[PDB]
């Protein structure tokens, strides 16, 4: 059913590989990894962060508002 | 059997002179073969086969051809 041999039909695709004992496990890990991470972060920061920033603003206001509510009201004890 | 015929003998002579620098007589080949036993076969195969990175060439409907990591793992035995 789902086995290597009849999954799909592919033609004229040549793949070149290398032995894991002939290549480095961390090739250019920081020279190319760090720029790549920045690219990925930049592409997603404007789609992931903004919703969470709203939560932080709501969380701060709610915490402050709850504190203010418990605070003493001088006008209530006037007269 | 390969040395039956004038053309095979000439090819053997030329190739031997190009590669070995000399024509190896069949007597020397037989002596070298007779030197071979089970221990020699095991040792040489271990030297050249056991736990070695191979080169693979596939062509055609080779979707089932095992991944190179799997083939490399197949190039050694856990039991041994």
């Amino acid at each position: 059913g789902r086995e290597f041999g009849h999954l799909t039909r592919m033609r004229h695709v040549i793949t070149y590989s290398l032995s894991p004992f002939e290549q480095r496990a961390f090739p250019h890990y920081f020279t190319k990894g760090i720029p790549n991470v920045l690219r990925r972060t930049r592409a997603c920061i404007l789609r992931v962060a903004p919703p969470f920033v709203v939560f932080y603003l709501v969380y701060t206001w709610g915490t402050q508002e709850f504190e203010k509510s418990k605070r003493k009201n001088p006008a209530a004890y006037e007269n | 059997s390969h040395l039956d015929g004038t053309t095979p003998v000439c090819e053997d002579i030329g190739r031997s002179l190009l590669t070995y620098g000399r024509r190896i007589p069949l007597a020397e080949w037989e002596s070298r073969i007779a030197e071979v036993d089970a221990s020699v076969v095991r040792e040489v195969c271990s030297k050249y086969f056991y736990d070695q990175c191979p080169a693979v060439a596939g062509l055609g409907p080779i979707e089932q051809l095992p991944d190179y990591n799997r083939i490399r793992s197949g190039m050694f035995w856990l039991r041994f």
